[PDB]
């Protein structure tokens, strides 16, 4: 029953969407409030950082505030706006490591490519999420605390 | 293992040495405290960034409670 | 693990302050 | 996800400090005492 | 003791170079705060390559970040790997070039060169012994294509001896982002070919079409084209930076890939290129990287070698691997492909082997070659540049600038020179 | 489910004889 | 508890409306039991 | 750090920057107020706003724009309007009578007694600024204030700022409708100082976004709100690349040279993509090979010609949104292989790809869709010459009889410019015509 | 060393190769990951002939997938062994040839096989001592029986030597399910009478007849018939990757069993067929299992040998036996069946012993033989191939494609006379 005379009528077929998330969240922004301590690091001080999760997408740009007389060079953003890694920074993936469509072969014209069902090599990532980031959390931002 | 520079290096040795991390450090100006004092260093530095690591580990994930149709209303 | 439940809804005889006659609710000492 | 051993040289792979079966090699030693102190 | 000045012109070279320290910062195990979190001593022992030591134990590298417009430095120092730089290596101005060659070369470069060339001067009396420079940018800017090489004639005249390395990008006919395109370039190769001792010729179609029938990528954004960009810079001083079993540097090869101080292009290339979803199934092996080598699939500019001679060919390879199966395939490679190959020169390929493999990988290995394929990347830019030269098109944005007319005519000429010799060359009896 | 109050039993909803 | 919404452009060109239409009266006992196989 | 400064003129001016900088303070979330939200904080950036808005110290930006005209009315608006706080009272400058449709009124009679007003204003803005990239104008060839007031204007700011670019977004004639007779005469005149001191020119027409508008977009009805909406669309994903980051950041001088060859030819088609209502959108779905052919047939051009007629010679691209870039290059792969699209001989690559990362806003009650990609066009053809062809036909059947002269006579203008300007767009006929033939 | 590629063209060619390397992957103990999870040191000793060693102890078939519609390689894909073949392997185009032999081999095969090539040369470079390929096609299929003839007729000149094998799918007049049926077959003779080494004759209507009464199954699905057909494919090969007392190879029956060769058609047979009741009501023995090949019920083909001569007879055995048994059980049945073997070759039996029998089994044997028999199977498709040809019908499908006439004359002629010939070797005096 289970080899010999088992059936399948349908093939499955994985597809991705973002408009959802687009259209429903699009202008909501958290914003949070940071301190870096750099004390510890010579010449080193305070620093007040700014967190922003876009709901839109997913990703984090962290801007940050100055003194008056800060010797800064009076930067617009410490980071941009990207998905920000929870467990420190990651090593560097080989080259297309890091897909998002896996795909069997070409069709061999240029648009053409067959997606496998059996996802075989997966590079697991784990980012920062609303769900993660709270009020008294301590968060590794690229390896800084 | 991986490697590590055994102690006594002669002399007479063109590599990198921390001569400027040593110095703010401790000790005297000599290669062979200094690469010590480098290596203890690093292996210090390892040593918060895994306890950091593995604080962020730790923290807990919440409920999500309610839907998000309802959080969109 | 698994969790489950019953109800009842049980008809006081005359229509009566249905806020004064609440049936108590007992919890497990533990 | 990354290996340890993607840090090696041929120096110290090749050379390195210098650190048959038991039963032969009592047997062996049997055979040497049996000649050696043979009268 | 053996440096290496980075130099970085225009948006082209700002994203490239930006993506080639966040390369070489994981191999060299530098945390984007500037610290060293590498296990092994191999790791640092010759970081002093491409990071200078500053206090408190932070490497800052040793580059120079230039470009007309401000927009792109800030794009620069908010990245991953942003805060590593350090705000003095930023020059920048206020208006930008506008994709005008003249611009950028004679009106504008003129005030924004001196203070690049105070800090290059600076950079190299940090150090005590520069091997050379490496400069990246775009043949099809403003700025890169501008200033960038007018910084490329300042300093052979300060220093002649050392050598120079540029991962320029050449561009494309079939895809073109720029109308100007043809006159930038054409003012570009000019310099090039007075004043460089090594060019490696990059196209942006040539990466996209690797992306899409090699790595399958769906979307790939261009930090993936200048991932393979990065991976070809890394893997030409690797043999410099850790130790091998056959030791190169830049000059082993660059002696050895320049016959004749005119011809001086070369077209790279990198092993292993697969999809993610077959790497289980492809078994790392020599064999199988010769002939991912070889293939007029892998490589990374717009020509075609099986309509040209393979002149000289250089393979570094990364890892431990067998030197005899190395050498007895680049002979069966030469043996078996006879004709591609040039006769008057026995033996032309040249194989340097460094036992450290690339991170997260096991072996690797990158192909320098110099072809008669690249002449075909020059002589399609004369049927571009002469057809609209010929109705004096777009010429008043360089006329304005204050230049004459006799310059287009002698880059056409020293470039129809370039190719004429370059087509005898072919075509020579040993 | 256990008709029985038994001690598994966790909630119990019952009248007072006084009520 | 607000209504199952319908594709969000959608409702966002139908309006304010399709947002508007979503959002001690009878005793009763109960109960409740945690247990673990 | 990039700036650019607004000098809308008139009241086609005046309707359109009110409608633009409705977008630009939605796009960066300003208040009408001024203040940026205390509460929400949709996006980030202070170099963001800095292209257009200027902040103080109490936190209030400023626009960089100033709004003239020489009737009051239009402006009276604006001063009671929902934006009234956020302008600044001496940006608003008014005038109290107007050309009344004449261009020789707004040239040497009204304008003349205004011009010192303006200029200064206008220096005081540059004075803010630090790096302007240039000058954006809006005005119209009809009206005597957006066509003679104009035309002295950056004829003085030439010879004040030489190398500063002056964009020019402007209002042709329709070919068959028109608001008024005596405005082909207003436009000859004014031909003259778009071609000796313009960089770039946005020729658009009201009746082709008419034609857009109802087949498209289902407006029956269509009002010139909706039209300026569209025009705010056409200068926002202009500017977009200076606002935004993006892979390829495109600046008005990079488009600048890729657009103009020879100095006497700045006169590029724009259009804009796409241009869809609400219930069609999500139905159809949309892609970067689908937009960019959006930007090709002739019933979506902007202006009423066919470059089918014509010979594409420079042509700009502007993608905007999730954008990948194989798309775009696969796009324009399938573009140039199209007989029906032709190009020039001289003219083998002819493509300026610029790419941004932040999908365009909608104003809500509007009339486009939330979209997630869009793309903009300025292809610069020679079809165009045409247009002004019928211009000169339509001017010569009225110069013969000397109709309505004695209006332009009695306020000091010399018959014989009238005569001159008919053959310098008779010679900008020709030159087209030089491009045209092929070696 | 010994090495075979499997080719896959046709839906036929699919689902059985499918079950094929289902089946012999039990054997070696591959799991559908990849790895080794077998016990015994001779189950990976020879794994070399059907598989490719990859990175992290991981065996990939060496297997080409050729179909001229990806549906088929989406349930191939999506069967439980599909995990095991190397993605790039599979090689498929988008429109399909709807059972027209004109349409694969000529119009649109033509498109795919260049592709196909590429492939395959790789497989045969990858291999030192390549001893032969391997083929599984229906000759009434669009891609089988259409450009699979286009790839043998290519194969057979830049690797001539090589032994070329085919399991082709014979149609069956009393079950057809094609009305072209014969069309395609006709045109497909005549490709493997020129260029084939030898061809293993299975007819489905068989398979039924053996399922219906051998092992009465009630409902045989499509995989039980390929199952049996994934018996014979390991039954042919079991002396070449397991060590015997007796050894052969593809090479030692194939010189042995083709006397002239034009004749390479042959009846293949599998011993232990019984149904799951009398499993217990048998006595597994050398005599028991001569008498079950011997009936003509068990052959799984659609000609009876009884009507013919039998030419030659190879029977390879797998297991632990008697060499005089089996010798014997041998020379028995040819001197009773005296009238059925041929005068002029003595000895018309060849004999091979295999030691390793299937696990879970004592006992197995193949029969495949060159019979007399074979003719009625040819001569039964002209009698239908005429009479659609004397009609002209279903001709301008064909005829639309570009080509001839005169093709089917010639097919027709060269079937004529190999029967002719065929049917002189049956009369023929010693
Ligand atoms: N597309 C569009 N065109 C407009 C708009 N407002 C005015 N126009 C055009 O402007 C022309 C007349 O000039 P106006 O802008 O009304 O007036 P003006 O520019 O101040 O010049 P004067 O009339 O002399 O004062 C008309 O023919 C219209 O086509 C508008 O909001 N949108
Ligand atoms: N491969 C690659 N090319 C790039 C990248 N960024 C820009 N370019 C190329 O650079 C060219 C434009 O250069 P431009 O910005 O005008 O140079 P600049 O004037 O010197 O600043 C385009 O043709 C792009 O193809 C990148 O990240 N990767
Ligand atoms: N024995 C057997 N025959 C099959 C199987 N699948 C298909 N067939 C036969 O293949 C024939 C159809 O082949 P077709 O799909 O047209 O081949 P293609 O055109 O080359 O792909 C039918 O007559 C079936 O009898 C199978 O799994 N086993
Ligand atoms: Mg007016």
């Amino acid at each position: 029953r289970e080899t010999l005379e088992f059936v399948d009528p349908f093939r499955p077929y994985q597809s991705f969407d973002t408009l959802k998330r687009f259209i429903q969240y699009d202008g909501k922004v958290l914003r949070f409030f940071c301190l870096w301590d750099d004390s510890t690091s010579l010449f080193g001080d305070r620093r007040e950082f700014v967190l922003h999760y876009f709901l839109c997408d997913g990703t984090v740009e962290i801007r940050e505030v100055l003194p008056s007389n800060s010797g800064r060079d009076a930067m617009s953003s410490f980071l941009r706006r990207g998905k920000l890694p929870k467990y420190g920074p990651p090593g560097i993936y080989q080259p297309g490591q890091i897909t998002d469509r896996a795909v069997l072969n070409v069709y061999g014209r240029a648009d053409g490519y067959l997606l496998d069902k059996y996802q075989l090599g997966k590079v697991e990532q784990d980012f920062y999420t609303d769900q993660d980031l709270s009020i008294g959390a301590t968060i590794n931002v690229w390896g800084r605390k | 293992k991986t490697f590590m520079r055994k102690l006594p290096i002669t002399p007479g040795y063109c590599g990198f040495i921390p001569w400027l991390s040593c110095q703010e450090s401790s000790s005297e100006d000599r290669m062979n405290p200094c690469v010590k004092a480098f290596q203890e260093r690093t292996q210090r530095y390892k040593e918060d960034q895994q306890g950091l690591n593995c604080s962020v580990a730790n923290t807990p994930p919440l409920k999500p409670i309610c839907s998000e149709d309802t959080v969109l209303w | 693990p698994v969790v489950q439940e019953c109800y009842q809804p049980f008809h006081l005889p005359g229509y009566r302050y249905l806020n004064a006659w609440r049936p108590s609710v007992f919890h497990k000492i533990a | 996800h990354v290996d340890l051993d993607i840090y090696q040289s041929s120096y110290m792979v090749d050379y390195k400090p210098f650190g048959v079966t038991p039963q032969e090699q009592a047997k062996l030693d049997a055979q040497l005492q049996s000649k050696e102190f043979y009268q | 003791m053996r440096e290496i000045v980075h130099l970085q012109a225009g948006q082209c070279g700002n994203q490239i170079g930006a993506k080639f320290w966040e390369v070489i910062s994981d191999e060299h195990g530098i945390d984007p705060t500037g610290t060293y979190h590498g296990d092994s001593d191999l790791q640092l022992e010759r970081i002093n390559v491409y990071y200078n030591e500053a206090t408190g134990g932070k490497y800052v590298p040793r580059a120079v970040l230039v470009d007309l417009e401000p927009g792109t430095m800030d794009s620069v120092r908010s990245g991953p790997f942003g805060q590593i730089f350090r705000p003095d290596n930023f020059v920048f101005g206020q208006s930008g070039a506008g994709n005008n060659w003249a611009k950028g070369h004679y009106t504008e470069g003129a005030e924004l060169v001196d203070s690049v060339l105070d800090v290059v001067r600076k950079e190299a009396e940090s150090c005590d012994c520069l091997q050379g420079f490496q400069l990246t940018h775009s043949l099809g800017g403003g700025t890169g294509s501008g200033m960038g090489t007018l910084l490329i004639s300042k300093i052979r005249e300060e220093y002649p001896d050392r050598i120079m390395n540029t991962f320029s990008v050449v561009p494309s006919p079939k895809v073109s982002d720029t109308v100007v395109e043809p006159y930038n370039a054409t003012l570009s190769v000019h310099q090039l070919v007075e004043n460089t001792d090594e060019t490696y010729c990059i196209d942006n179609e040539a990466l996209y079409d690797i992306c899409f029938r090699t790595l399958k990528l769906t979307t790939p954004t261009y930090g993936d084209l200048n991932h393979l960009v990065s991976a070809t810079m890394s893997g030409v001083t690797t043999c410099l930076r850790f130790p091998g079993q056959l030791n190169a540097d830049l000059r082993k090869l660059a002696v050895n890939m320049v016959p004749f101080p005119r011809l001086h292009f070369f077209m790279p290339g990198f092993a292993p290129l697969t999809s993610r979803g077959s790497q289980q199934y492809r078994a790392l092996t020599v064999p199988e990287l010769t002939q991912q080598m070889f293939d007029a699939k892998n490589m990374m500019a717009a020509c075609d070698p099986r309509h040209g001679r393979y002149l000289t060919v250089a393979a570094v390879f990364r890892g431990r691997m067998s030197m005899k199966e190395v050498d007895e395939q680049m002979l069966n490679v030469q043996n078996k492909n006879s004709s591609y190959f040039v006769e008057w020169i026995p033996n032309n390929v040249k194989t340097a082997v460094c036992d450290i493999p690339p991170r997260g990988l096991k072996m690797s290995a990158t192909f320098i070659g110099n072809s008669t394929a690249i002449q075909e990347l020059f002589k399609r830019i004369s049927e571009q540049f002469t057809a609209m030269f010929r109705r004096k098109a777009f010429l008043h944005w360089y006329t304005g600038e204050g230049m004459d007319e006799m310059e287009f005519t002698e880059a056409e000429s020293n470039m129809n020179d370039l190719v004429s010799e370059y087509q005898q060359y072919q075509d020579a009896t040993a | 489910m256990l008709p029985f109050v038994s001690n598994r039993t966790t909630f119990f909803t019952r009248y007072t004889p006084d009520d | 508890e607000a209504r199952d919404l319908g594709h969000p452009g959608l409702l966002l060109a139908y309006g304010e409306e399709a947002w508007k239409d979503a959002a001690n009266n009878q005793l009763y006992h109960c109960r409740r039991d945690e247990y673990l196989p | 750090m990039r700036e650019c400064i607004s000098i809308h003129v008139g009241q086609a001016g005046v309707q359109i920057g009110n409608a633009c900088w409705e977008l630009y303070c939605l796009e960066h979330g300003i208040q009408p107020d001024g203040q940026m939200p205390s509460d929400k904080t949709i996006g980030g950036g202070d170099d963001s706003f800095n292209t257009f808005f200027s902040e103080t110290g109490a936190g209030k930006h400023v626009p960089r724009a100033v709004f003239v005209d020489l009737e009051p009315t239009v402006v009276d608006e604006v001063r009671t309007g929902t934006y009234r706080q956020l302008f600044h009272p001496e940006q608003l400058i008014t005038g109290k009578e107007d050309a009344a449709n004449n261009y020789a009124r707004g040239h040497y009679t009204i304008g003349k007694e205004i011009v010192d007003l303006v200029l200064d204003r206008i220096r005081k803005l540059a004075d803010l600024c630090t790096g302007l990239q240039g000058f954006l104008i809006f005005h119209s060839f009809g009206g005597g204030t957006g066509s003679g007031f104009a035309s002295l204007l950056m004829e003085r700011l030439s010879v004040d700022y030489g190398k500063k670019s002056k964009l020019e977004f402007a209002i042709y004639p329709a070919p068959q409708v028109s608001t008024a007779v005596v405005e082909p005469y207003n436009s000859i005149l004014t031909t003259h100082t778009t071609l000796e001191h313009s960089d770039c020119a946005f020729m658009v027409d009201n009746e082709a976004i008419y034609d857009i508008c109802r087949r498209n977009l289902d407006i029956e009805r269509p009002t010139y709100t909706n039209l300026n909406r569209l025009i705010g669309q056409i200068v926002s994903s202009i500017t977009a690349s200076l606002r935004f980051d993006g892979a390829l950041n495109v600046d008005l001088t990079e488009f600048q040279t890729n657009l103009v060859p020879y100095p006497r030819i700045h006169f590029p088609l724009a259009t804009y993509a796409p241009v869809i209502s609400a219930e069609k959108a999500y139905h159809e779905q949309l892609s970067v090979a689908e937009i960019t052919n959006a930007c090709f047939e002739p019933a979506n051009q902007m202006v009423k010609c066919d470059p089918r007629h014509g010979k594409y010679m420079a042509c700009c691209m502007l993608y905007r949104g999730d954008v990948v870039p194989k798309d775009v290059n696969a796009a324009i792969a399938t573009i140039k292989t199209k007989r029906t699209i032709q190009f020039v001989d001289w003219c083998p690559t002819g493509f300026k790809v610029g790419i941004n990362y932040q999908p365009p806003t909608v104003v809500p009650g509007g009339d486009l869709a939330k979209v997630q990609r869009a793309v903009c066009m300025l292809s610069n053809t020679t079809a165009i010459a045409e247009a002004w062809a019928r211009l000169d036909h339509k001017f010569d059947l009225m110069y013969a009889k000397r109709a309505f002269v004695h209006w332009y006579v009695g306020e000091g203008m010399e018959e014989g410019e009238f005569s001159e300007a008919r053959e310098d767009l008779a010679a900008l006929e020709k030159d087209y015509e030089e491009v045209g033939v092929d070696s």
